[PDB]
């Protein structure tokens, strides 16, 4: 009993600390993808699988790593519903912009008010899927963040499901690229 | 911009 | 004895390793704060607590992460005494500049001779506490480093303890922001 | 047997964590050395020990961490034989350029066709060992990668073993610096 | 610049 206890206790221990390893691995992961010039290219591998998980309702949307407007600027990321959200449910690829809580928010001007351009790159440089917008200053999505993330706001009808998938050049070798450009005017 | 339907 | 010489040894294993994890986390935290353009914003949280540790003589000064003048430029960092050093002990906030041993020192010109500007940001962008200086070329503080760090050199009377702390806008949500700007002229 | 069994499982998960932690320390170190402007400066320490290992056949060549032409451009790295390869084996220092498989190859133009300049820095800034070249477009070394790395291509007879080693200024404090510059014209 | 104190820390 003596050892049998001091044993399964070091195991529970061995497990708690394993959670602290997976966290640190993701923090490093987020760090490798972060940019600071307002430009971000998000590659989504295992496209087919992730589509299904969306259609099958299992996993409706995916968040992308974070990026900033400058070294100490706004922290942001994207969110995608490979099978639609709201008006584009089941018919369109929905793409959203997310204003996250940044470590420097106290130093930034609010509400967030930079033009944002969203793109679905054509892997044939022929015809990309592009759209843009200016923040709705009265929406809570662009108010100084209180939580980890604000409500995502963007293009629920960004791209017709058929357009991608099918064939074209958007999806190649089971992956797609999403590009976001945050206009830096004023910053 | 149009907000997402929660999730 | 039976099989405890191993477990009581595995426990020493988990424990001697848990310390290596604290190292790594510190290195990851450091990579995440590094900049390479000579500009560095240092956020200090738990200001209240850290102020006591200074007054209570427990923790006199804190070092900040490192930053560089360029990808392969000089490595540097700041050092603050929330309760003063030298002429400003118990009256002022002492902020210093540190030239550290960088992996490319051999390729750099010495002594270090770049202007350095230091400031305590007013989280109301009203009146920032700023100060600047040009290296004391003959001072050991700016000669090619032999140790990890040279002797810190800067503003022992940077800012009156009373000015910050109290209220104002320098401290907000138990945290402050220190900024350094290294002039790159010549580099 | 019983506890003796749950004790081996415990020792297992411990060293397993120790391995993931070491794996991650490297990832960290690899991220710490990458650049995204086309310029890379590689410092090789323990030069003496590593030169010998080359002569003693044990370690013929060494790979350097990776770097890119831009945040989402080509992934590349260098390779050096401290005692020769091919035509300069045992006489010259062989330095090579490698086009690695990058996470964004699908978006890039191929074959790789960018001027590549290689240097052996003189720690006296006197006479650097410099060479340059334009990729052989019909060479497999510059086609879009299929493996982790393409066949290295470069300067087999870069710098005479004697030229360095001996003394001069290339070797100092048992370390040297190698530099690479990838022309960005057209990118 | 004024150097930091030897003891201060």
């Amino acid at each position: 009993e003596a050892l049998s206890s001091k044993v399964q206790q070091l195991e529970r221990s061995i497990g708690l600390k394993d959670l602290a390893m997976a966290d640190l691995e993701q923090k490093v992961l987020e760090m490798e993808a972060s940019t600071y010039d307002g430009v971000f290219i998000w590659k989504i591998s295992d496209f087919p699988r992730k589509r299904q998980e969306a259609v099958a309702g299992r996993i409706p949307a995916i968040f992308s790593p974070a990026f900033y407007t400058s070294r100490y600027g706004y922290k942001m990321c994207l969110r995608i519903y490979l099978n639609g959200d709201g008006t584009g449910r089941g018919t369109h690829l929905s793409l959203f912009f997310v204003v996250m809580k940044g470590p420097n928010d106290a130093l930034l001007r609010w509400p967030f008010n930079q033009k944002v351009t969203l793109m679905l790159l054509d892997q044939n440089n022929r015809e990309h899927v592009i759209d843009a917008f200016r923040p709705d200053v009265t929406s809570s999505s662009f108010q100084r963040p209180v939580n980890d993330m604000n409500i995502a706001s963007g293009c629920p009808l960004f791209c017709p499901v058929s357009k991608m998938e099918a064939k074209n050049s958007y999806v190649r070798d089971d992956a797609i690229f999403i590009k976001a450009i945050v206009d830096l005017t004023g910053l | 911009p149009v907000q997402e339907t929660l999730h």
